[PDB]
């Protein structure tokens, strides 16, 4: 892998977040009902700024970190970043169980989200239409999403490992009367 | 003499950003539509200079003519209630 600047994209997100919540602002501001004027955009907003800000520093901030702790680029690290930033919002309400619930859970959506590829979109070439498909034909190696009538047996022993029934060997060739 | 003449696409980009300030602003929406012509007055002009008068002749014949018209007649019947440009109402946009 290559190592993430952290403190740079930190600061990318912390700016893209302050801007995002001006935004916000504004248009609460706008489609707001009371009296309103130009100084209630940040008045009366309810924690916008704070909101983006925050959640964007924490996720991009964790999810580096762990992404150079962990020396690994996987949905793990987006795990941590959804659990730092539902920490985050869940620090706005005063209590300690929905604080854990809303780290704990947005942690599990956002680490399913990465799991999945970290991706609303498709790779498109990893995609089973586009690679290849079907039964391989001549002793190749069998990729993901191909089909294979008999595998090897030195791959099976090394995928699952030795105990529990699958040996490198079968029993009844590896107990024959040697005559 | 020559480029007396050059700066008249700027001026007519500039009529039109005036145009609709006034139609966003006018008090009397009757004033707004005949701001509404004279942008199209404007863009009429801007299509005579750039080689095509034939639609700027279309448009004033239809725009102008008729839809302009068709606007003067609805607010001349109907009762349309208006709330002024206010600093207290639209500072907040
Ligand atoms: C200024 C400097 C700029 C610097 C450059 C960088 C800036 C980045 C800016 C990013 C864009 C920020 C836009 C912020 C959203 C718009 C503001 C907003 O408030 O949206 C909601 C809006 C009003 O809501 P409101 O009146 O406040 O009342 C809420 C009470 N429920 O009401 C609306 O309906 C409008 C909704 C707009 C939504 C846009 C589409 C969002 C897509 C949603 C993503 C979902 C995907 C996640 C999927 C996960 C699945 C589990
Ligand atoms: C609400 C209950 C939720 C529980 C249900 C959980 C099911 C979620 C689906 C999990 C399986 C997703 O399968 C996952 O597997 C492979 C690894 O094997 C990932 O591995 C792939 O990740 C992407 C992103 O970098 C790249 O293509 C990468 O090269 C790799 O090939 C895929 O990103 C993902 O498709
Ligand atoms: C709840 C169950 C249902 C969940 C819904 C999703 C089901 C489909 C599972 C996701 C499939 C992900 O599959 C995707 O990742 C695998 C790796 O694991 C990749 O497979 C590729 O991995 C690369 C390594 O990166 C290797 O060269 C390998 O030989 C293969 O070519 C493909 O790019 C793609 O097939």
């Amino acid at each position: 892998f290559h190592p993430y600047n952290t403190l740079g994209l930190a600061t990318q997100s912390a700016m893209v977040g302050l801007g995002a919540g001006v935004v916000a602002a504004a248009a609460r501001n706008s489609l707001a009902t009371g009296p309103r004027n130009i100084l209630t955009t940040f008045s009366k907003s309810g924690g916008v700024v704070t909101i983006f800000t925050g959640a964007s520093i924490a996720y991009v901030f964790t999810y580096c970190s762990a992404a150079n702790l962990r020396e690994r680029k996987d949905g793990w690290n987006h795990m941590w970043a959804g659990a730092a930033t539902g920490a985050v919002l869940g620090a706005r309400t005063k209590l300690v169980p929905a604080f854990i619930g809303w780290t704990v859970l947005c942690g599990a959506a956002c680490g399913l989200f990465g799991w999945t590829g970290a991706r609303f979109n498709a790779d498109r070439k990893a995609s089973l239409e586009q690679s290849p498909k079907g039964f391989v034909q001549e002793d190749a190696h069998q990729t993901f999403w191909e089909v294979v009538h008999r595998r090897p047996l030195s791959l099976t022993v090394e995928q699952l490992g030795e105990g529990r029934g699958i040996n490198a060997v079968p029993i009844a060739t590896a107990t024959e009367a040697p005559n | 003499m020559m480029y007396l003449t050059y700066y008249f696409i700027e001026i007519t980009i500039f009529l039109a950003i005036l145009c609709t300030i006034f139609i966003i602003s006018a008090k009397n929406p009757m004033v707004s539509i005949l701001y509404m012509i004279a942008l199209f007055v404007i863009a009429a002009m801007y299509l005579y200079l750039i080689g095509l008068g034939i639609f700027s002749l279309l448009y004033i014949m239809i725009y102008i003519g008729a839809i302009a018209v068709l606007f003067l007649f609805i607010i001349t019947l109907l009762d349309i209630n208006s709330t002024e440009l206010s600093v207290k109402s639209n500072i907040r946009d």
